[PDB]
């Protein structure tokens, strides 16, 4: 138990006290017992509690605070041009730990690298942003959106077409929450 | 110490091929007679000749061992097999995943694609 | 510059145990003000008994 | 019990099992497996049976002896139950 | 909003500036020689007092491995928990790592506590798929559980150990899944069944099967060999010129 | 009040209390081991290893005498030679005798040191105590017996115990002087091992430990060498 | 009391006759009501944080451009191999020492010859079989490599300067007073 070496100065407990040595008057001891003292306080801290001001926020009409780093749904990106940010290097594809991502690429029409599939099982998706850290460009980003839910699963299997989508859709805070935390990654 | 359940076994090694064969016999024993006892805790709709095939069927698999260390291993899954049955830890779905209610023939398995 | 705490430090916390006996609460003004209570209670309840004795004198 | 009752359930039963050799061979001195052709497992069985049929538990010490009928007609007179 | 009379906005409170950043260079290893030649003849005195079961020991930074045969289980575990220098008296965990290249499978690696000496140790031994290990339940009423988990997990058995049975697996679980050889998603899946009103089993088919990466591998050694560490004191003498 | 401390008072660690005699109970342990050691040969180290850590301890606890103590120890020899018959284990058991709401007591000897041990019957209130404390063996047999059942009873048990009042023939064995609460600490600050009630579990322990290692002789050769690549791992080749 | 004033305690206020209100009927007038600050607390928002403000921090010798090599810093191939000891050169340190102690002098030639059959013996009968030949003064030697006593084993902790065992102490302030079963330590 205790360390090696000289014990504790005073780890040894005091002798017990006996009935007769307790230093407690009758009078508060018995008025405490009887009078049920500690739990009248207890009551008294709920009724302070009763007139302050409550915690509560009226969702929807009111949200709690997300922060530029929030990570939510997926979206693909493009440059001020219209052109894919997305070149196929697969490197979101390797780093998922929940093997989430399937990307299939070639040389399109005019000879760029671009991706001809772009899946991400949001069945499978853990939301820990590893797939954004890692990419060159800035393509595959996560959203600070959160309300997204669906009838279906088949809805949570995002194509190219739905994330594409999402970004032209959320650009203006992808921007605004890179933007803001770009000078930490 | 915690309190060993209800039908735990203390892990022993058999001593000699005698020892292996007496407590073989009475694991099978002991299943066989608790094949009625099976039927109603887990509703099975079979009859207990079926549930006692099944058993034969077990014990029958590990015939020819002629090894002390193998059939001591052995010895140790039917007797946890054993305890989590008759303690109806395993649930209706275990016991009858545990019934099953290959092509036989070259030809039938071309056929068919493999299988 | 990177988040970093004010030029002599934040001042201190509170962190030990306060939970101070309040006289609201104390086992000789609760009983004493129950005693008050219950002897004037049975005060009034004298008179009230020996009224209403009276009265049901003068009902029969 | 009566001798002969506690041996005429035996031959219904041993008869009724499926695959002894023969139903003739069985009598009050016969063995399960030199006579009866059963293996181990059919022996352990046989006494299972016996043991249901008599409404009685035979023990694993003594479940063991019983390798012929005339075993199991003195073990079920021995045993108070029926 | 009301604000109290003497809590300023704490932002509003301006940060000396900070310039250039000093950083030493440190080896992590160094601190821990200075108790590498204490950890040595710790080691040294095990196996001097206890020759019969333990074959070798080893000092990796503040990290001493007793290695010994699977028969001394008993008395080495007796020793390490009553002996006045080795009171080591909780099992802080029992584990097993699976190597199939080695004949006996299995390295049963227990970790042991000595708070009265602020002390740590590690003793490993070694067993197969038949090859059973004496349990330290005797010893160490933590360790039912942890023994029953290497059982479930890789199937090796404890002899005397009471209620040995699975501890993670679901209930008729067939396979020990931390062994190598299994594969990472099983053979069986479950579902619910329209047709029988319950739970089936059923042969493990994938959506999209498991992508091992495993091949992108650098075709280059990236760590090396190391660095040798053992003091002076655990090194055999040279002999001196002429 | 306050010179010495109260046995089975909670020490500040759960379930360990103050050892009604925490001196000689070191001595009869760490001289009990001194004597279990002497079945390993010399050239065991772990032998030497106990030995020299039991040794280094017992004269620790030499090294801090009660007050008094030649005095009681001149005194209790007069006793256990005079009267050798009471404290004989041969004679009265291991457990001091059989009455348990009487005093007890037997002579051990260890290395050749000489211990009493001293069962002093279970302090309980007046009001929940039967019979002084006598043990209830249950109503004796009546009616027709047979006179093994007799025997069975415990019938030779009238001509050989006694009435805890019956004292003529026996000695009131006082107990030896105790350490004042400042000699506990003082000798417990010379061993270094915590409370000396840790010091004393830890003592018999080690008692405990001498018999297994005797047992698997775990100072012969080593059992069983590790096959080749046994403890190989991924080594780079240096 | 160990109790700090509720006006710096960042939390919205009571004002005025509330606040003498409040103060008549609570049990503690400073405790606070757990309500942050609206100009306060996380204002501004971190979205709203400039980007050229925060600057990503280099040390002067990793960051360096010209006093800093990469493999006077590569500190994880500096990694230390574990030391192995087995009985067959257990047996050899105690035939001959060590670098440290050594036995005998081995000067030269014919000292090797000797070197060699320390190992060679130690693979040729173990440690049992070695103290068995020796007696029991050889196995007094081993106690002799750590004094005489068996080694302590090392502890873990080096906030002292050197490894060692902790050594808990009672702390100067008891939380719970003696009033309650739970003590202090540090
Ligand atoms: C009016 C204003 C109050 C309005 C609100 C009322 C409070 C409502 C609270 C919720 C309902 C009450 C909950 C009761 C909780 C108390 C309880 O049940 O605990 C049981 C407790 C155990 O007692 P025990 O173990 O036997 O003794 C040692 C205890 N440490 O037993 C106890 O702790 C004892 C509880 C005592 C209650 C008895 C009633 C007290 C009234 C006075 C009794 C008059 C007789 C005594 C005369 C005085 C003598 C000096
Ligand atoms: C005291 O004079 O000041 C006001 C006091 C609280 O202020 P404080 O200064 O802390 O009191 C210290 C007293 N030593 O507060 C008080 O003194 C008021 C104490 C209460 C007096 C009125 C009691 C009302 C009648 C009691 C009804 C029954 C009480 C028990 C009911 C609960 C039983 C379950
Ligand atoms: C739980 C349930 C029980 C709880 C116990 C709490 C206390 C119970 C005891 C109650 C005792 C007090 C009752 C009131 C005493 C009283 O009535 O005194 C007044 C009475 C004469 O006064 P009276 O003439 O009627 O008034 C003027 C009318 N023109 O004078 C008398 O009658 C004689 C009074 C002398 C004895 C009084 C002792 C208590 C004070
Ligand atoms: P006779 O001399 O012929 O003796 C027959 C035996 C079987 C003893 C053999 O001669 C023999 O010695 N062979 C080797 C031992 C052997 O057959 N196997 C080892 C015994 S363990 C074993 O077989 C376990 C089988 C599976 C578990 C028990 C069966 C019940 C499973 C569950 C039933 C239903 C639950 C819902
Ligand atoms: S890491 Fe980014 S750029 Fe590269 S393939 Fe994935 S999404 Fe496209
Ligand atoms: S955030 Fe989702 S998609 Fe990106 S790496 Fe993690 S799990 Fe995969």
């Amino acid at each position: 138990a205790t360390p090696a070496g000289p014990p504790p100065k005073n780890f040894r407990l005091p002798p017990p006290k006996n009935w007769d040595e307790e230093s407690e008057s009758t009078i508060d001891k018995v008025g405490k017992y009887f009078l049920m003292t500690e739990m009248l306080r207890g009551m008294y801290v709920l009724l302070e509690q009763f007139f302050r001001p409550p915690y509560t926020i009226y969702y929807p009409f009111e949200k709690g605070p997300i922060s530029p780093r929030f990570r939510g749904e997926h979206a693909l990106r493009r440059y001020p041009s219209g052109e894919e940010r997305c070149i196929a290097c697969k490197l979101c594809e390797a780093v998922c730990p929940a093997q989430a991502i399937t990307i299939e690429a070639e040389e399109r029409a005019d000879g760029s690298r671009r991706t001809t599939r772009y899946d991400i099982d949001m069945t499978k998706c853990i939301y820990c942003g590893f797939c954004q850290e890692s990419c060159p460009v800035d393509a595959i980003v996560e959203s600070p959106n959160a309300e997204y839910a669906t009838e279906t699963r088949e809805e949570l299997l995002y194509n190219k077409e739905k994330l594409l989508a999402n970004g032209d859709k959320w650009e203006p805070e992808l921007a605004a929450a890179i933007r803001a935390d770009a000078p930490y990654r | 110490a915690v309190q060993p359940t209800k039908f735990a076994v203390t892990v022993r090694q058999s001593r000699n091929w005698a020892d292996a064969k007496q407590r073989v016999i009475a694991a099978y024993r002991a299943w066989i007679r608790a094949a009625p006892e099976i039927q109603t805790m887990y509703s099975i709709p079979f009859p207990v000749s079926h549930i006692r095939t099944r058993i034969r069927q077990e014990f029958e698999r590990h015939r020819y061992v002629n090894k002390l260390n193998v059939v001591d291993v052995l010895l140790q899954q039917s007797n946890a097999d054993f305890q989590e049955t008759m303690n109806f830890w395993r649930q209706q779905s275990h016991v009858m995943a545990f019934f099953k209610e290959l092509p036989s023939n070259f030809i039938t398995g071309f056929l068919e694609g493999r299988n | 510059p990177q988040d970093m705490p004010p030029p002599g430090g934040y001042e201190a916390v509170q962190y030990k145990r306060n939970l101070p006996s309040r006289g609201l609460f104390r086992p000789r003004p609760l009983l004493a003000g129950a005693a008050v209570l219950m002897l004037y209670g049975w005060y009034k309840l004298v008179k009230g008994i020996r009224e209403q004795n009276e009265l049901a004198r003068e009902k029969m | 019990l009566q001798k002969v009752e506690v041996y005429e359930r035996i031959k219904s039963l041993l008869a009724g099992f499926d695959k002894v050799n023969d139903p003739n061979n069985i009598t009050e001195t016969a063995h399960f497996a030199n006579d009866l052709g059963l293996d181990s497992l059919d022996t352990v069985e046989v006494v299972m049976a016996i043991e249901e049929e008599f409404s009685i538990e035979i023990p694993d010490k003594d479940a063991d002896q019983i390798h012929s009928v005339d075993k199991a007609i003195e073990y079920i007179l021995r045993q108070p139950d029926a | 909003v009301a604000l109290p009379k003497d809590a300023p906005n704490p932002r509003a409170i301006p940060r000396e500036p900070v310039g250039e950043i000093k950083q030493a260079l440190v080896n992590p290893a160094d601190k821990y020689q200075s108790k590498a030649d204490n950890l040595h003849k710790y080691g040294a005195w095990l196996m001097s007092c206890l020759p019969k079961y333990i074959q070798q020991f080893s000092v990796w930074k503040d990290e001493l491995t007793i290695y010994i045969c699977p028969t001394g289980v008993i008395p080495v575990f007796s020793f390490l928990k009553y002996n006045t220098n080795a009171e080591f008296t909780q099992v802080s965990d029992i584990t097993a790592v699976d190597f199939p290249t080695r004949e006996m499978r299995f390295e049963i690696v227990y970790n042991l506590l000595s708070v009265r000496h602020n002390a740590r140790i590690r003793v490993k031994t070694y067993a197969d798929e038949v090859t059973p290990v004496p349990s330290i339940t005797s010893l160490y009423m933590g360790a039912n559980w942890y023994e029953r988990e290497v059982y479930d997990m890789f199937g090796v058995l404890f002899v005397g150990h009471p209620d040995l049975r699975r501890i993670m697996t679901d209930y008729g679980f067939e396979g020990h899944p931390l062994r190598k050889d299994f594969p990472l998603t099983g053979y069986t899946e479950i579902r619910y069944d329209e047709e029988k009103k319950r739970i089936v089993v059923e042969p493990l088919e994938l959506t999209q099967a498991f992508r091992n990466f495993e091949g992108g591998s650098s075709a280059w050694d990236q760590v090396g060999p190391g660095i040798d560490r053992t003091p002076d004191t655990f090194k055999l003498p040279t002999p001196k010129p002429e | 009040k306050g010179k010495f401390l109260v046995p089975g008072a909670p020490t500040g660690l759960t379930g360990l209390g103050t050892h009604p005699s925490p001196r000689s109970a070191l001595l009869y342990l760490y001289h009990s081991t001194l004597e279990k050691l002497k079945q390993i040969p010399e050239h065991s180290v772990y032998r030497q290893s106990v030995e020299a850590v039991t040794r280094h301890r017992l004269a620790l606890v030499e090294s801090v005498v009660p007050e008094g103590y030649d005095a009681w120890v001149e005194r209790a020899k007069k006793l256990l030679e005079e009267h050798a018959d009471q404290f004989d284990p041969t004679k009265v058991g291991p457990e001091g005798g059989e009455e348990v709401q009487g005093a007890r007591a037997v002579k051990v000897e260890r290395d050749g040191r000489v211990f009493v041990v001293s069962r002093l019957p279970k302090e309980e209130d007046e009001r929940v105590l039967e019979w002084d404390g006598e043990v209830d063996e249950g109503p004796e047999l009546e009616g027709s017996r047979t006179l093994e059942e007799k025997i069975e009873g415990g019938l030779e048990k009238i001509f050989t115990r006694r009435d805890v009042k019956d004292t003529v023939g026996r000695v009131e064995w006082e107990p030896e002087p105790q350490l004042t609460a400042e000699q506990v600490a003082e000798l417990e600050n010379k061993i270094g091992a915590g409370l000396i009630e840790e010091v004393i579990q830890v003592a018999e322990g080690e008692l405990k430990l001498v018999d297994t290692m005797v047992k698997a002789r775990v100072w012969e050769p080593l059992e069983e060498q590790p096959r080749p690549g046994q403890w190989e791992y991924f080594e780079r080749k240096p | 009391s160990n109790a700090v004033s509720i006006t710096k305690k960042y939390t919205v206020q009571s004002t005025g006759i509330w606040e003498r209100i409040r103060r008549a009927l609570v049990i503690d007038p400073n405790r606070s009501n757990g309500v942050p600050l609206n100009p306060y607390n996380r204002n501004p928002s971190p979205g709203d944080n400039p980007p050229l403000e925060y600057t990503d921090p280099v040390t002067i010798p990793a960051g360096d451009i010209a006093d800093n090599p990469y493999w006077k810093r590569d500190f994880r191939r500096n990694y230390p191999r574990p030391s192995v000891i087995a009985q067959a050169q257990q047996v050899a340190l105690l035939s001959v020492g060590s670098a440290a102690q050594p036995r005998v002098e081995l000067i030269g030639e014919e000292g090797t010859k000797a070197l060699v059959a320390a190992e060679e013996e130690g693979k040729e009968k173990g440690v049992a079989k070695y103290l068995e030949e020796k007696g029991a003064e050889e196995a007094k030697r081993v106690l002799a490599l750590t004094g005489g006593l068996p080694p302590t084993p090392s502890g873990q902790t080096m906030v002292t300067g050197q490894w060692d065992v902790h050594k808990y102490g009672l702390a100067e302030e008891q939380s719970y007073g003696g009033s309650y079963p739970c003590r202090s330590f540090v």
